[PDB]
Formats: structure tokens, C-alpha cells, sequence
């Protein structure tokens, strides 16, 4: 099933640049697929994998990557699909969400990592565009977020608006092994500004 | 020609909630437009169209084991200032007010592995007596049956029952508009599993959405933390 | 939202507050 | 499964003849909850002379248990106009100030700042110097007297000045190329602008900030902080009220 | 040559999808920038007796770093009406003046001038004499009290009086047949007229001039003075603001 | 019959920007009419329809010699409080405000004698990195080519690129709305001349007009000179 | 330009200010 | 008889004074 | 009942008091 | 002659001044 982050993505071009605008064909902003982590039997609830998009992992988008390198700003959504792998003997659930200006991160900003939320948060995480991954029901959370932020577009090198939380609700109960989480980000409606110079 | 005026007794008093506004000193400011998604209008909307996760001994779920019977599994004084609400959205939103009103929807999501199955009697017990202590005691009241393995999740509506046109967002030593009853989940059967050495227990998340007839009133300021 | 007098428009809609596009 | 009641039946719950309406929810209207006066802050004045400091209207920090504290924490992005009341309280014997002329000036999101005495009023020796920007002009000045002044306060409305179409009450980014600490959830001009109170009091008094935010616009709901300790198991949270066993 | 972009090509620049509008420029509207109160000047009073001096509303001289200073320097020819606020500050212990009756009179572009005490109020010996022109009549008089007066100020509007269809803020000529120095950029009645403040204070106080110029009309743009030192090469001019690295 | 009135708390306060006017004391003044040409209405008009002359080491031009290469010839932090603007109209007009907005047009007028010719790469470099230092470095960015001897004058538009709906008229220690980039003219070739003993160098004036989308806002008072 | 109230015309257009031909 | 203002009816004819039959 | 001025509605019927259903 | 406000007729033409025949 497909769940939308506040609204379908707009291919509108930035209300704040008289500067020339390169739109990114899918074939440039292609698709990317990596493993988040291995949800283990010990990690008590309140845990989570922070995936602030896209940075840290931006070095690895090797094409989309490339154009955002030599360009000052970008506006883009995200088709993102988190995929836990587990059998029918495992129990537990997570809740993975897209969060607007998420922050806590102990300033390990724009670096994916792992944390334990304060609780009032995991309790109310669901107050954001999120989906449930319930080990006796499904094995996939699917979301699509639109460009968002104070500016009508930003610098992905300084700001990451979207950030996926992958929260542990009910601990992993079942067979001794771990359950590998995974995620496919692929940029939607990409658009660049100001080419920067040559790396010399 | 000067108008004839009498200076109403309060004249130079302040009052922090005047239905009227102050004098402008920086006119002609046109502001930049905002597309920015998800502008909410009223707080009851997110509270209705949004599930919060309950609070029991610190976790947002309750357990079923391969051993339970009539010992009530989940119990809560129906009051906003109840325990199992403490963590949630709805509850915390209401702190911003004096009176609440309406039904609340509970979402239990059984999350034990598919090799697993179990059943519960979720029941609502009206605020009179001295609280039931066994399934066979609650059964005579409003309840339904949940066979996890028909739906792995279920919704249950805690109704609004009171001479009280409105209820108390700030409960206390038991009054007539202080409580509306008790929510209780009981274990109808126990945990049957393909292999009890792997799956011995199950975790049912329990979430709370705001009721369609739910409403809040009389905004209030915060007292001493406690 | 909460502005309820008649004199609330003693000043103009233009002068008083801010204006969107 | 089965739904509408009475038969022991599995998925079958009982009936609910849901309620009527009254109050039409209206109190929970974000625009209404915000259009009133809040006692946000408390600050002291500056002497008419020296090389003083401007103050910043940033009601986005929080931490102080105040209702308006949270609420602004309830949303990711915010926009509303501003409205003030400044009251000036006395901290000594009220008979010390015979005049008590107070200069206030409001500075819009992104105004210049260095000020030193620069205006000189003279007459019969002695002669007063007011601040270089306390003066009246471009940014609104407000001068009021506190000498029997039946209400030692002044007040006014001020527009959304920022260069940001909206204000991120939260920012997963930095506002500077130099990714320093402090520059975290920052992004400059994510506030209402600033003010300068200055007077022959300064000592003899504190102030009383009060904001009213008309035209409130809140985007993206966020988790709403608890505000009270977690009560014990299967119990309520008893509190003192207008009700209660007497 | 070539114009619209991408081809290395000679005269060929790249494309520019120029901006939208917001604010409709409106702040830079000369009529709006000028219709507010400015703290222009500061002067002392005159004793109710003696043979005093009128003061001249000439906001065309400048030199004082004040925004309204320049701006009036931005144009060759000017026309606007006037508006005042006179505040009277205290320069001693405020308990010295029990009465504090202040006489003010406004004189239109080109009015007669010699004044000596000439009005005598008497009653129970002592008896006060006010000024020959402080009196009420043809030119507007304004008398106000400063004795607990919650705002020690007074104020009003006054029309463009000059006999000049417009005022040359600059004059490559003389205003007299006798081409003397002083008579250079002069041309008489190239201002708003004059005022006389007079009172049993005079000592004990200074004043606070404030002009508001409604209906501003500016003819012939002129060079706009820099106002800040020239910064160093290839650098910016760093300044303190409502933004800035905290 | 007297009206019932309450004296709003600020009542006897002053406030220097009241949207309203004071009481008249000299009515019935009819003023003489004025033909007098060039009455401007709004300051942005003269700023748009008018070229100011830049500031480099004290002079309003930059030099090309019969020896240059990639050494950048003209460079400026795109900020109103930039150096090479200091002298100009636009820049000084903006001091009267807090926020600027839009593109600016640059006019380079090559003024070396007709026996002379040369070329430049005028380029605009976006506010990220740490500023380029050779033509072959800037070239990868927005720029055009100017062959003096096709047009003896050329215009170049420094665009508005920013998440910032508005920008900072009063710049400072580098912020995200403090700078919009860098203007740089480089020497594409050098000074070719009929006789290098007479014409060894060339002076390109550089003027600045306000951008069509250019606007200013939030009038401000003057701080301490500096 | 900047006159924005309703009472701004409490006084006449003739009395208040000046008048061109 | 002698009541001549406009605001003389600030209050109602019913509230202000007395009323005959 | 006893509200008799004209300015009695200076404030709205909605703001001033309470409202039945 | 010189009476120019709007409130100049706050009082009646009959009450305020005198009246010719
Ligand atoms: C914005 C500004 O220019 N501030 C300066 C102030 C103001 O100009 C002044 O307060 C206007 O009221 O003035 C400062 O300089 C004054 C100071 O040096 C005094 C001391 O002698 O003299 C002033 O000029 C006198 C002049 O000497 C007399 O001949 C006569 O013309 O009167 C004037 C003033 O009434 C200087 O302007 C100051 O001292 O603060 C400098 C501030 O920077
Ligand atoms: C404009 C003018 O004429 N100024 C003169 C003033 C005014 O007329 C006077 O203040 C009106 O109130 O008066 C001056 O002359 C007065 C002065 O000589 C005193 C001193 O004795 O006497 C005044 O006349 C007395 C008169 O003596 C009594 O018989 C009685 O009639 O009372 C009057 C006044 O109440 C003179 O008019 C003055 O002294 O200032 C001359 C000014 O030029």
C-alpha cells in the first residue's frame, strides 16, 4: 500500500531563483537500495534507525549523487520503501516514519545512526506520516514525501528536510536470528540550481 | 462639539484576553506566500485522525502468555488523567483544557508471530461498584470478542456515558464527572503456538484515537508540575 | 479567530496586520 | 467482522448511538488559542547611556512550563503576527522615580544594531543623552511615562517580518557554511525581530513581556509533550480543582 | 549578440527566469517613507520674560547621521506638509516644577518677529508676564502643562507655508542682491516656518523636536550619500544584526 | 447620555509610526502649483532606471594589461554590504532597509582605444566552496564571453538564488541569507594593440543598475558609523 | 501614503492639510 | 424641551426616562 | 432583559456572552 | 467660516449657536 507524506510531490520550479534550472529526469535521479540494519533480539523498544535523507549516504547515490555535487541547491521528494526480512515465527513490529526537520541526533547531523527516543515520542511518533510494520501481517512500509521546508528549496549539504525514523515498537520475539531492515530511496521530482566550479 | 464621555470604572485596567487588538506601528508589510504542506486548522482533527500509543508499565503493549485465565490483562480508570494515557497525544492535548467529551477508539494490534493465536474479551465496565476482577465477572457488561487470527488488529469504542454534558480533563478524588468507567482487556484463551519453546508470549500494541463526537473546551493555564 | 469587536477594523486590513499573496 | 451487536459473536462489538455536538470544537482552533496575551518572558531595562543590547523576540526556545511553551512545540512550521504589552514593574520604593521616561524601539527581522548614546537633549545644565537608536524614526519608537501612570504599561501590533515564508520551529540543518555548534537548529531570522527598552529607571525596575499572536498558522503536527509525571499503575492522576470533594 | 544561453558563444549570456513580486516595492514609496515621526533636533526653552528668539524648522541642513538627514539630500526639490510632537524632557529633579505651564506658538513662512514680555496676568501680588507673541491668536498657540502630565508632550499639523511652489534643497544662486557669503544656497522661506517654546521651566528642561512630513513630493533624484566607511578589498562589510552567528 | 468608555492600557503613550495623523491648527492654506519636472514617486524606479559606477581600489574601473591569464580581475562578495558596491547608488539606497531581493545588472564598458582589443569571461560563482582562483576553475559555472570588438560594452545579470525569500541588506559573519555568491570577471585573452608602446592597458568601467525583480523592505534607522 | 485609519478624515481634507491647484 | 445633542439617545427612550400610557 | 444602550453590541453577540444550541 | 470637523455638529444647529429670522 502507498502512503503520502502530507501531499503528492509538485514538480513546480522554485519560487526563489531567477537563476537557470536543470530538472532531473528519473534516469539521472535513479533508484537506490541499501540495508539499514539488523533489528536484533536485545534492542528493547524505543530504539530506532535514523535515516536523515539523504546525506551520509549521499556519496553512494552515484549519479543523482553526481549532479547534486556540482550544484548549489535541490528540491525533491522521495519514494522510500523500508523492507524488514523475517519469517512467520518472528513477532514484533516497528513503525517507520518520515519526519519534517527531525532533530535530536546529538548533532551527528545528516549521518544516519541509532538512538533511543524519549518515549512521549515513540508513543506519539504516529502523529507523523508513518506506516506499521507488524511481523504477523506485512513485511513492507512504503512512503512518498514531497519537497518541504522553510525555503522553497534548500541546500542538501546543510539541511535535510526529510528523515526516516525506523522505530522499534514490540521487540523482536522469536527465532534466535536477527531481522535485517532495508531501504530503497529514489528521488522524485529533482531540480537543481547554480553549478559550482571545477574541483581544482 | 467635544463628545460627552464617562470613563467606565475599570478604564486603565489590562485584561489578557481582550477580544480586540492593539494599535499597528508597522503597516504595509506584504508577506511572502507559503505552499508548505499540512497546515492544520484545529487541534481536534489530528487528535481524531491520529492514533497515539498507550502506556502500561513503561511500554506501549500488553502481554499474553501461555498461562493466563481470568486475571484482567489491561485495566484503566476512564479519565483523561489516567495512567495508560499519560504517554499519548489525546491525553496531553487535553491538558490544554478543562472539559472533554465523547467516545475514544482503541486499537489493539496483536503482534505475536503468525505461528501464534489467542483471544480476548475487551470489555468496558461502568463506574459504579468496586471494579471486577475476573472475566466471568466482566462478561455481563459491554464487551466483544477478539480472536486474533480473524483480524490481527481490532478497534473498540469507549463510549460517553454521563449525566455530565461534559467531563473532567483534570480528574481527582472520585467525583460524578471525574470518571466515566473502566476499560479492561481480559484473556479469553491463552497463547497456542506451533512451538512453545520459540513463541511463549504475545505483544498487543494498544493505541488511542479521539472519538468522532470527542471535543474539548475552556483553555487553561498550567499549574505546578506533579 | 478571536478578533471580535466592531472597532477591530478601526484600522485598515492593510495597515493593521500582514498580507499574503 | 459481524459489527452491530448482541450475539456473543466474534468481531461483533455492540452499538454506539454517537453523540450530538455543542461547542463545535472551536476552542481547539489553533487561530483562537493563539490570539490572546501571554506572559512570555521578563527582562530588565538598559540605562539611557552605555553601549547596550537589543533583545530578541524568540518564543521558540521554550522549556519553561507555560502552555504557550508547548503548543509552539506542537508544530514544525509557524506563522502569525505579533502583539505586545510591556508593563514595567517596580523593584524598589515607587517614590524614587518622579519622571520615568522610557524609550522603547522595535527592530524588524534583520535590522542593523550597534548603539551608543548619540542624541543629546540639554537645558539648564545636567542634560540627557538618549540612545542612538532609541530615537524616533524608521523602526517604531514608543515612549511612555511611569509617574502615577495609572497602568505602567504600553503596547502595540507588529507584522511578520522574517524573510522566511514560514518559520521552522525545528531545523535539521545549520544556518551557516561553518557547521559550528550553536549553528544547529538555527537558520537566522526565524523569529519576530527585536526590542530595546531604555530609561532613567533600568535599576528600580523589571519589565513583563507579553505576546499575542494573531493569525496563527500551524503546519505539520508534532508530538505534544506530557507536562506531568507518569502516574502509578491502574490509577488516575489526582489533582486540585474547581470541583473536588470539599 | 546571440543572447539566450548554452553554447559557449560570444555575446551569449545564459537564461534568467526572473522573479515574482511580493511587497510590490511599496516600502520605497517616497510618500510612505516620509509620513512618520522623526526625532529631528533637540532644543531648550525660553523664559516667559526677556526678549527671546524664534526657532527655525529647517530640516534641510543635515550632517547628523540620521536617515532622514540623507533622503532629504536625495532630492533637488521638496514639498510636504508638517507635523509635530514636542516632548519636553526633564534635566533636574522632577519635583521642582509644580505647575509647568508651557507656551508654544507657531509662525508661518514669513511672519514678523520681535517679542518682549507684553502680556500681564496678575493676582495676589507676584504676577506673571508671558510673551508678546506667546499669546493666543492668528498663529496657533499651544499651551500644555507638565505636572504629572502622563506624557509631557503636545502635538499638531501645520501646512506648507512657503511662498515657493516647491523648496530647493540646493541653490546655485543667492537669495540677496548683495552676493555675500551666508547668502549662498539660501533663498529665504525655503523651510516650514518657526516656533517659540517659553515657560517657567526653560531651565529644568530640554525639548525633543519631532517632524512627520505627510504628502511627500520629491523632484530630481540626486546622489545618495554612503553613510559607512569604504570596506577593504574583496571583502564584505560585517555588521551586528538580528541574524548573525550566535 | 455620556458614552461609556474604557481607557486602553497604553492610553498616554507616544509611538512614532502611528498610521494616523495629528490635529490641524492652520486650515485653509491653498498652495501654489508646481510644474517642476522629474518628480519621482518611488525610490526603486531611479535605482532600476539608473546606473551607478562601482568601486575597486578607489577607481570605478578595472584594468587589463598586455599580461594577465587566469588571475581573476574583478571579484566581489555578492552582498549589498560588499566592497565594490560601497560607492554606488543601489547599495546606499539599500542602507535605508533590512532586506533586498532580486538580480542586479552589471554594465562593463571597455574604454581602451579603438586600436585595442581584448576578451573576458564574466562569471558568477555560487556561495558554497571557498572561491575559485583561475579562469579554468570558474568556467564550469554561469558565465558568458565578452569580446571587446563586437560590443564595447556589455551587460551581465547577477541572479537571485536563494531559499531566502528575501536577502540581507546588512551582511556580516557569513550566514545563509548573508551572501548570494561571487561576481568575477577574468581575462580571457590579453591586450592586443596596434602599438604596445602607446596602448599597454585598458580600463573597463563597471556600473550597477537595480534588477527588474529587485525590491527592498523594512525601513531602518542608522546605527553607529563603521 | 501612510495615512490609514478611518478617523484619518475626522477632520476635513480642506482643514487638515494643504491644497494644490 | 432642552435635550439637544445627538448622543442624547445614546441610551434608549425606554431606559433613559419614564413612560406614559 | 436590562441591556439598553446602543453600544451594548459594541462587542459581538458571539464574543460578549454565551450561546445556546 | 473656520468650523471644520464632522463632530462640529455634535450639537444641533439650534442648540450650539444663535439663529436669525
Ligand atoms: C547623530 C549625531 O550626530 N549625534 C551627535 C550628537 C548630536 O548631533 C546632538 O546630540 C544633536 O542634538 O552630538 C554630538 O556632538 C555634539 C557635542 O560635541 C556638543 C558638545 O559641545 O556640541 C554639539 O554642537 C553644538 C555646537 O558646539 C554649538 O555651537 C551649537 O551649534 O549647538 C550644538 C548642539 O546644540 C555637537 O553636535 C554629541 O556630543 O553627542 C555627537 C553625536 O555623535
Ligand atoms: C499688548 C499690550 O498692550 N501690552 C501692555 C500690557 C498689557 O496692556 C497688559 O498686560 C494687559 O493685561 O500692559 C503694560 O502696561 C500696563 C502696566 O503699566 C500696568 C502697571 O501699572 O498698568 C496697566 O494698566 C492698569 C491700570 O493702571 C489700572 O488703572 C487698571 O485699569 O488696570 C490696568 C491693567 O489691569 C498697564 O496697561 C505692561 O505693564 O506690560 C504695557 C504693555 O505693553
Amino acid at each position: 500500500g502507498t502512503t503520502y507524506c502530507y501531499s503528492k510531490p509538485d514538480g513546480r520550479p522554485p519560487s526563489t531563483v531567477s537563476d537557470p534550472v536543470t530538472r532531473l529526469g528519473p534516469t539521472l535521479s535513479r533508484h537506490y537500495t541499501f540495508k539499514v540494519g539488523e533489528w536484533p533480539h536485545s534492542q528493547s523498544h524505543g530504539h530506532a534507525w535514523i535515516c536523515p535523507l539523504p546525506s551520509d549516504k549521499l556519496k553512494k547515490m552515484g549519479s543523482f549523487h553526481e549532479v547534486v555535487k556540482a550544484h548549489h541547491l535541490v528540491k525533491n521528494g522521495w519514494d522510500v520503501v523500508v523492507q524488514v526480512n523475517a519469517s512467520f515465527a518472528h513477532s514484533g513490529a516497528l513503525c517507520v516514519a518520515a519526519v519534517p526537520e527531525y532533530e535530536h541526533t546529538h548533532e551527528k547531523a545528516l549521518k544516519w545512526s541509532e538512538l533511543e527516543e524519549p518515549a512521549y515520542t515513540y508513543q506519539q511518533l504516529s502523529v507523523f506520516p508513518h506506516q506499521l510494520l507488524n511481523l504477523r501481517t506485512n513485511s513492507s512500509v512504503h512512503l512518498v514525501m514531497p519537497y518541504i521546508g522553510p525555503g522553497p528549496t534548500t541546500n542538501l549539504t546543510l539541511h535535510n528536510p526529510w528523515t526516516i525514523v525506523i522505530l522499534i515498537l514490540s521487540e523482536l520475539t522469536g527465532p534466535g536470528q536477527t531481522v535485517p531492515v532495508t531501504m530503497s530511496v529514489a528521488p522524485i521530482d529533482a531540480m537543481v540550481n547554480g553549478p559550482l566550479p571545477n574541483p581544482e | 462639539a467635544p463628545i460627552r464621555v464617562v470613563s467606565v470604572p475599570e478604564s486603565d485596567s489590562f485584561m489578557s484576553s481582550v477580544p480586540d487588538n492593539s494599535t499597528p506601528l508597522y503597516p504595509k508589510v506584504v508577506v511572502p506566500p507559503r505552499q508548505v504542506p499540512g497546515r492544520f486548522t484545529n487541534f481536534i482533527d489530528v487528535a481524531k485522525q491520529t492514533y497515539s500509543f498507550c502506556s502500561i508499565s513503561g511500554k506501549p503493549y500488553f502481554e499474553v502468555t501461555n498461562t493466563s485465565g481470568d486475571e484482567p490483562l489491561f485495566q484503566m480508570d476512564v479519565s483523561l488523567s489516567a495512567a495508560e494515557l499519560h504517554g499519548t497525544y489525546v491525553a496531553s492535548l487535553s491538558s490544554f483544557f478543562a472539559q472533554y467529551r465523547g467516545s475514544l477508539n482503541f486499537y489493539f494490534i496483536f503482534t505475536g508471530a503468525a505461528a501464534t493465536k489467542a483471544k480476548f474479551l475487551v470489555a468496558f465496565v461502568p463506574p459504579h461498584s468496586a471494579a471486577p476482577k475476573t472475566r466471568d465477572e466482566a462478561m455481563a457488561c459491554i464487551h466483544a470478542v477478539w480472536d486474533v487470527g480473524l483480524n490481527s488488529a481490532f478497534s473498540f469504542n469507549v463510549p460517553y456515558s454521563s449525566p455530565a454534558d461534559f467531563m473532567a480533563v483534570y480528574s481527582a478524588e472520585a467525583t460524578v464527572v471525574n470518571v466515566s468507567g473502566w476499560l479492561q482487556v481480559y484473556a479469553l484463551t491463552a497463547l497456542t503456538s506451533t512451538d512453545i519453546a520459540v513463541n511463549s508470549k504475545g505483544r498487543v500494541l494498544v493505541a488511542v484515537s479521539a472519538g468522532p463526537d470527542f471535543s474539548l473546551r475552556h483553555p487553561v493555564d498550567l499549574p505546578d508540575k506533579q | 479567530g478571536n478578533s471580535g469587536s466592531i472597532v477591530q477594523n478601526f484600522y485598515m486590513q492593510q495597515y493593521q496586520n500582514s498580507i499574503d499573496a | 467482522v459481524t459489527n452491530v451487536g448482541e450475539d456473543g459473536e466474534p468481531g461483533e462489538t455492540e452499538p454506539r448511538h454517537a453523540l450530538s455536538p455543542v461547542d463545535m470544537h472551536v476552542h481547539t482552533d489553533v487561530s483562537f488559542l493563539l490570539d490572546r496575551f501571554f506572559d512570555v518572558e521578563t527582562l530588565e531595562l538598559s540605562n539611557l547611556t552605555g553601549s547596550p543590547a537589543t533583545h530578541v523576540l524568540d518564543p521558540f526556545g521554550s522549556t519553561a512550563q507555560l502552555a504557550w511553551a508547548r503548543l509552539l512545540n506542537t508544530c514544525t512550521y509557524f506563522f502569525s503576527d505579533l502583539e505586545l504589552s510591556i508593563q514595567f514593574k517596580f523593584t524598589t520604593t515607587p517614590s524614587s522615580v518622579g519622571e520615568g521616561f522610557v524609550w522603547v524601539k522595535w527592530f524588524p527581522v534583520g535590522a542593523p544594531t550597534k548603539t551608543t548614546d548619540a542624541w543629546q537633549l540639554e537645558g539648564g545644565g545636567n542634560s540627557v543623552r538618549i540612545q542612538q537608536l532609541a530615537v524616533a524614526g524608521m523602526s517604531p519608537t514608543v515612549v511612555f511615562k511611569i509617574a502615577g501612570s495609572r497602568s505602567q504599561a504600553c503596547g502595540f501590533s507588529v507584522p511578520y517580518t522574517s524573510m522566511w515564508r514560514v518559520v521552522p520551529v525545528f531545523y535539521n540543518g545549520w544556518g551557516a557554511p561553518t557547521k559550528e555548534k550553536a549553528t544547529y537548529n538555527w537558520l537566522p531570522g526565524a523569529h519576530f525581530g527585536s526590542i530595546l527598552l531604555t530609561s532613567d529607571a533600568h535599576d528600580k525596575g523589571g519589565c513583563y513581556l507579553r505576546y499575542r499572536f494573531p493569525r496563527a498558522n500551524m503546519y505539520c503536527p508534532r508530538p505534544i509533550p506530557p507536562a506531568f509525571t507518569r502516574p502509578a499503575d491502574k490509577t488516575r492522576h489526582k489533582f486540585p480543582t474547581n470541583i473536588n470533594k470539599q
